[PDB]
């Protein structure tokens, strides 16, 4: 949890950066197949 | 999009407030005497 939250948060000053430049913004699918599989996997263990 | 993006800003003045006063002068009082003439 903690990792993938700092990476999103570095994800998140990239793309103020990348907002700020004008680029085009990078999509990332690797932390989203993460979020979702931690989160199904969280909310059952935390329920156990 | 082609111009980068721009900047909000906020100016504004100091406006002073209305207020309805009236007041009073009056008319100032006056005195009347008689006397007679002494020898």
């Amino acid at each position: 949890e903690d990792e993938y939250d700092v990476k999103y948060q570095m994800y998140k000053i990239n793309a103020r950066g990348e907002n700020l430049f004008g680029l085009q913004n990078q999509k990332y699918p690797e932390l989203e197949k993460t979020d979702a599989e931690i989160k199904n996997l969280n909310k059952l263990y935390n329920l156990y | 999009r082609n111009k980068f993006n721009y900047n909000t800003r906020e100016c504004q003045t100091i406006n002073p407030s209305i207020r309805e006063r009236g007041v009073s002068t009056e008319p100032p009082p006056s005195d009347t005497i008689c006397g007679n003439i002494t020898q």
